[PDB]
RNA sequence: UGAUGUUAGGAGGGCAAAUCCGCCGAAUUUAAGCAUAUAAUUAAGCGGAAGAAAAGAAAAUAACUAUGAUUCCUUUAGUAACGGCGAGUGAACAAGGACCAGCUCAAACGGUUAAUCCUUCGUUUGGUGCAAACCUUUCGACGGAAUUGUCGUUGAAUUAUUCCAUGAAUGCCUUUAAUUUGAGCAAAGUGAGCAGGAAUGCUUCCCCAUAGAGGGUGAAAGGCCCAUAGUUCUUUUUAAUUUAUUCAUUGGAAUUUUUCAUGUCGAGUCGUGUUCUUUGAGAUUGGAGCACUAAUACGUGUGAUACAUUUCACAUAAAGCUAAAUAUAUGUAGGAGACCGAUAGCAAACAAGUACCGUGAGGGAAAGAUGAAAUAGUACUCAGGAAUGAGCAAUUAAAUAGUACCUGAAAUCGUUAAGAUGGAACGGAUUAAGAGAGAAAACAAGUAAAGAGGGGAA
RNA sequence: ACGGACCAAGGAGUCUAGCAAAUGUGCAAGUGUAUAUGAUUCUUUAAACAUUUUAUACGCAUAAUUAAUGUAAUAUGUCCAUUGUAGAUUUGUGGUGCCCCACUUUGCAUACAAUACCGGUAAGCAA
RNA sequence: AUUUCACUCAUAUUAAAUAAAAUAACUCCAAGUGGGCCAUUUUUGGUAAGCAGAACUGGCGAUGAGGGAUGCUCCUAACG
RNA sequence: UUUGUGUUGAAGCGAAAUACGUGAGUUUUCGUGGAACAUCUCCCUAGUGCAGAUCUUGGUGGAAGUAGCAACUAUUCAAAUGAGAACUUUGAAGACUGAAGUGGAGAAGGGUUUCUUGUCAACUGUGAUUGAACAAGAGUUAGCCGCUCCUAAGGGAUAGC
RNA sequence: AGCACAGUCUUAACGAUGGAUGUCUUGGUUCCUACAGCGAUGAAGGCCGCAGCAAAAUGCGAUACGCAAUGAAAAUUGCAGUGACUGAAUCAUCAGAAUGCUGAAUGUAAACUACACCAAUUCCCUGGGAAUAGUGGUACUCCUACAGAAAA
């Protein structure tokens, strides 16, 4: 790294660490940015995206559309929003996969676990 | 650097500079110093004449620290002094310098060259030669033996 | 270097003359399509290298001390000629003096923004622009060997004692730092070129007469070192030619054929 | 005194080897042939250990104004010396450095009392943990070993000056600085416009930096994400600093004074002769087999040429232990490079010591890439038994990217067109007749009237 | 006379030790900071920087010769620097055009010879 | 013998002619070669040989152009 | 080290040029391609330049629709199935093996080839609806048949040496 | 509706066969740093088994692609299923529990799931009540104790 010699800055090693991460570590990688309004209420800058949160799409062909996250796929590194759909060649309907770093979230769903995190993050 | 090597100039030529009729083969005359005294005799004789045979007595356990002895001639003997100091002695006439050459790494004083006329000097050393000691005496000096 | 015996690890031998094949050694056995192929030799697939590289290649060199010092001295002197500095690629058309000494308040700057403002106010804005625009991704196989970008060389800030220059002038693309008592030729002449742009603090500028024995001081002056001399007293030959003494000894101009 | 015992409590055996210890033991090759020599005190073979092993506290050097256990680095030095004196081979002392350390038996002395040691069974003090467990503790009993020898002293007394260990209670346990594990927090745009399927591009407008290492994200990102600079807690172990006190007993230890006593010091061992190996060691350097076989410190050994008679210096053999500086083609973990880039690099970038071959010991490959996304992998119609083909029908920016899927060369073959063609075909020089392309020299500055733009100055 | 049916990729004077000649560079009767140690060196840095607060580590050179005990380079009349022939450069006059001649002055490098001295050997003496 | 002083021996036509005579003289470091053959004239062995063995010079080899119909060595003549 | 090109299309590849150079080669156009590429300003460095080696690995030819698809006496008529029957099934003929049998039962070796059902991408050197091929399920029953026990030619060990 | 002889060779344009070239890389290679053995308390290696549908590789051991405990903490999936409004679904750590037949292999044997001798063995309640042909021990060499017997 920059100034500590005990960790690597090699393309090979940490490009290997990204694509074989254990499932527990993948949730920290899948994090999104907070809106300005939520950045005053909470001191935090970003959070790991969770299921029932609400988001705004900021990059891609579907930029500008809003909705609610319905599923999270830690193996493909993607999330799915409620009304952003697609047609297969059959005619069957599916969801379009969005990368969580292309998104800003505008409303949380809080519970016991996120409270103890937002408290420390202040 | 391989950039400047001679073999790159022969790179399109057939034989790499060694000849059509006489090849480049491996050891066509022997190995190392092989044929001396048989078919390498002329080279050995005109470039290293006294090579074969032995002469002299044996010395079984040498110990070279017993006979170590560096030398110095009387020419370099006034030059061990600084020039401004050399000036003062040539001016005054009732004083002379006393030089100890062993403190400078010399053991034997040797007698080549010319000392300055009528300029006494006193020299300390372990060994002296006859001519050196005569030259030191002639200009009015003195030799001293130390151990 | 390569692995010690690569390509020679098999029990192969040549079939001999007859059998209407070349006399290269061949892998024994049967039942797999490796059997009977050419085994080792610099012309065979899966064979060995011609002269396998070794670790006892002489990697470094030894350099005489006096020549090193002479070169450092000659590289400081080139840093003080306006024409040479310009020809190395520095954009200094707005500088006032090329030696460029600055007061000791430089030595205790603390934030990068202040250092950038200082550089701009001295007249080096178009030169710090040259550095920012220069970051590009390299061409070739170096990208696979941790050699991604390629940046250009800027000024070299030289100080005597550090109270914040080290950290403030870091993080700016192309900028180097050095302490006066440890001057490095690999920084003063990047890639062998001469005329690096250097910014000297006042204490750094003054220590330079003690380092080279103009004023003597224990543990600072280089011991018994003499500053080198030249074989020419004045390198202006066309001023010598035009002098009256020389001009009166010439001979009338002659004719071509 | 042998033996016996499914009596009680215990140990040895096999695997692994890069570095380490002991034995055994070649030839290829060089000598331009070859036998001594060299290869080599090597490869193959057999045994034994550790995080290092081995070596090691003088029966050592020197010959000086003298040094002072072992190991390793720089030199001594390709030197002294060995050799069909040929090819070839080859040490030691002094000097400069790393590190630094000294001890125990045997033998002498202790008999108004073996003082010594071990098994089993009890019991007794303080600490640490949730628990499991683990430290600390001086008391006893029965039994056995040992005088065919365990333990103490290190020649034994006497004088003075000083030091060490050992018990009682209110006794204090504070701050700081380093050395290592594991966690938390961690600035600054997702702003116009162009073109794009999609900006991380271009052009403009802002900013952060003790953070412009690296990776990810639909195309190149300091300000989109993980991290990065920094900082705060936490776990080890260790230096200072802070606090004692008043009382109790028995043992030890260094010198200093006066005396006596002058001891002991490693045997079929050293050494000599002879035979074979090994060494630079030469009228023999170390080791080994056989024969002979010592002396008692005034002795014994060494001082690089075989003897006899002596002088001088140095040391004290034939018992034992010991950290550091040194090595590491093995195993495991971490970091990195002017290294290779799928015929390259390890044999193996992939279900690689795998598939397959040999009765067996063994031998041993080939094989990477659609797209941003298949949470887009080909729906429907017509022909056909099917395979498959076609479309007005269909995903994609793209299907001449359709899974044998990036790009897609040469050898070799197909289709159409234009030519040539009496037992080879191509080619050099020189022209002509056809066919295909071409305006940058292969013509026209400027003037005048409009129309559409783009700059400079007062 | 031998190799070659065709095409693509691969494919052969290199590395280390030790010596010499040539050339470039630094210093010069000296030259080279060995192994180490030091530092307000520590991503890079395995680089770079430094040298122990009348100054004896070691190599090569400054002196040769002899098996060897060993011995060791004009010589004190003058800090002077052995002798001659040819010879670059310099000094003073004249000739023809700064150049070449003639005379005069100085005498590099080098070539060919002479002489003195040091080590070994022979000869003549020899305490 | 040697050494020192005196006097004197043709030059511009150069102590006989001629001369793309200094393209000279001398050191150092190295390559490749060490199986040859042919023609005129002289010449040894052999009946002789496109046989074997010597001498001087020129060539082929290492070299193409014009001629000898053809031809490694003949005649002319050597190469931007 | 300097100073440059690229989604308004890089490298690569195919055909070319009123182009430059004695030459090795530079440079440019059109097409395909879809992500990187230079530096000639001067220097450093090497696993740095192929027509051959009965060279190594991989791919492809003329020969050529050619040599060939000959042991074991031999086939014919009708019907079923099927997209399609000289070599699948049924009936009728003409024949062979000839008990020293292509008849029955075991050992060595093989390891599911056995059975029933399905079925044809490749194989079954011509065809194929067949098959020992491919797929899904099944199948081996012991006091009396054997091993297991005995000893042989022999093997391995113990005591000692 | 009509007109080109056939073969062979040459040149363009569009295709077939084949897998060079360019770009890519969770792989090699070398150097530097640190640490270091395992086993009768049964090792290294070998064989046999384990999933709802399960061949290889990877992981495990009759509790068998995983149990308990500790730190995170909602999902995990082809179908079927299983999970909260945090000992539960999944990841990591890994100290408790469990760990088939063998192998130095050690009761006797071994192209045998062959054959011995000694002790019957193991649970549940708190002396009763049950189950099971199931469990353990038995190599050789050697040391310290002990035991009796024998010679002298
Ligand atoms: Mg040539
Ligand atoms: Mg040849
Ligand atoms: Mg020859
Ligand atoms: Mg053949
Ligand atoms: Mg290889
Ligand atoms: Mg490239
Ligand atoms: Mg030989
Ligand atoms: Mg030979
Ligand atoms: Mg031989
Ligand atoms: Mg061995
Ligand atoms: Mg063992
Ligand atoms: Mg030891
Ligand atoms: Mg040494
Ligand atoms: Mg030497
Ligand atoms: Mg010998
Ligand atoms: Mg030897
Ligand atoms: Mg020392
Ligand atoms: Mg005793
Ligand atoms: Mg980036
Ligand atoms: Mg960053
Ligand atoms: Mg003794
Ligand atoms: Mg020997
Ligand atoms: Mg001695
Ligand atoms: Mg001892
Ligand atoms: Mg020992
Ligand atoms: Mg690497
Ligand atoms: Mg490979
Ligand atoms: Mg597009
Ligand atoms: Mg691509
Ligand atoms: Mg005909
Ligand atoms: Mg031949
Ligand atoms: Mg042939
Ligand atoms: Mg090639
Ligand atoms: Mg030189
Ligand atoms: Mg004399
Ligand atoms: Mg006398
Ligand atoms: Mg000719
Ligand atoms: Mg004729
Ligand atoms: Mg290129
Ligand atoms: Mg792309
Ligand atoms: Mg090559
Ligand atoms: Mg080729
Ligand atoms: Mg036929
Ligand atoms: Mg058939
Ligand atoms: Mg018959
Ligand atoms: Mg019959
Ligand atoms: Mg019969
Ligand atoms: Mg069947
Ligand atoms: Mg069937
Ligand atoms: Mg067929
Ligand atoms: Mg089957
Ligand atoms: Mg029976
Ligand atoms: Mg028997
Ligand atoms: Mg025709
Ligand atoms: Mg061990
Ligand atoms: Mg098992
Ligand atoms: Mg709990
Ligand atoms: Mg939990
Ligand atoms: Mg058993
Ligand atoms: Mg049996
Ligand atoms: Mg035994």
């Amino acid at each position: 790294m920059k100034f500590n010699k005990q960790k690597s800055s090699s393309r090979r090693k940490m490009r290997k660490a990204h694509f074989t991460a254990p499932a527990g570590l993948r949730r920290k990688i899948m994090s999104s940015k907070l809106s300005k309004e939520l950045r005053l209420k909470y001191k935090t800058r970003s959070l790991p995206v969770r299921k029932d949160d609400e988001v705004l799409i900021c990059r891609g062909h579907n930029h500008g559309r809003e909705g609610k996250v319905v599923k999270i796929n830690r193996k493909r590194y993607k999330i799915y929003v409620e009304r952003v759909t697609r047609e297969k060649v059959n005619g069957e309907s599916t969801f379009i996969g969005i990368h969580p770093s292309n998104v800003v979230l505008t409303k949380l769903k809080v519970d016991k676990n996120r409270k103890k995190i937002l408290d420390r993050k202040a | 650097a391989t950039r400047f090597k001679k073999n790159r100039k022969k790179r399109g030529h057939v034989s790499a500079g060694h000849g059509r009729v006489g090849k480049h083969r491996k050891h066509p005359g022997g190995r190392g110093k092989a044929g001396g005294l048989h078919h390498m005799r002329i080279n050995f004789d005109k470039y290293h004449p006294g090579y074969f045979g032995k002469v002299g007595m044996r010395h079984l356990n040498l110990l070279k620290n017993r006979t170590y002895c560096p030398t110095i001639n009387v020419d370099k003997l006034w030059g061990l002094l600084p020039e401004e100091k050399k000036k003062e002695f040539s001016e005054n006439k009732d004083i002379a310098p006393v030089i100890d050459v062993t403190r400078k790494g010399y053991f034997k004083v040797l007698g080549n060259g010319k000392l300055k006329h009528n300029q006494p000097i006193v020299v300390k050393a372990r060994y002296f030669s006859s001519v050196a000691e005569k030259k030191i005496k002639a200009v009015g000096g003195q030799c001293i033996l130390v151990a | 270097a390569v692995k010690l015996g690569a390509g020679y690890e098999t029990s192969a031998e040549s079939w001999g003359t007859g059998r209407a094949v070349a006399r290269i050694p061949r892998v024994p056995g049967g039942g797999t399509h490796r059997a009977g192929q050419g085994a080792f030799g610099n012309m065979c697939r899966g064979g060995g290298m011609f002269n396998p590289t070794k670790i006892w290649r002489r990697w470094g060199r030894k350099v005489n001390l006096k020549e090193k010092r002479y070169a450092v001295c000659s590289s400081i002197a080139a840093s003080g000629v306006t024409s040479l500095v310009l020809a190395r690629g520095h954009r200094i058309s707005h500088l006032k003096e090329v030696p460029l000494v600055v007061s000791n308040d430089i030595e205790s700057l603390s934030k990068t923004k202040e250092a950038v403002n200082f550089l701009v106010s001295l007249g080096l804005k178009d030169e710090v622009n040259r550095l920012v625009k220069s970051k590009k991704i390299r061409a070739g196989k170096g990208k696979m060997r941790n050699r991604k970008y390629k940046i250009r060389n800027g000024p070299l800030i030289i100080y005597e004692n550090d109270n914040g220059v080290k950290k403030a002038f870091r993080n700016i693309p192309g900028v180097d730092l050095c302490k006066v008592t440890k001057l490095n030729l690999l920084k003063l002449a990047p890639g062998g070129s001469i005329g690096r742009l250097c910014i000297w603090s006042e204490s750094a500028f003054k220590k330079l007469d003690v380092i080279y024995g103009k004023i003597h001081e224990k543990k600072v002056t280089k011991k018994n070192y003499i500053l080198p001399k030249s074989i020419v007293h004045n390198p202006d030959i066309y001023r010598i030619i035009h002098s009256d003494k020389v001009q009166a000894s010439l001979l009338a101009k002659k004719k071509p054929c």
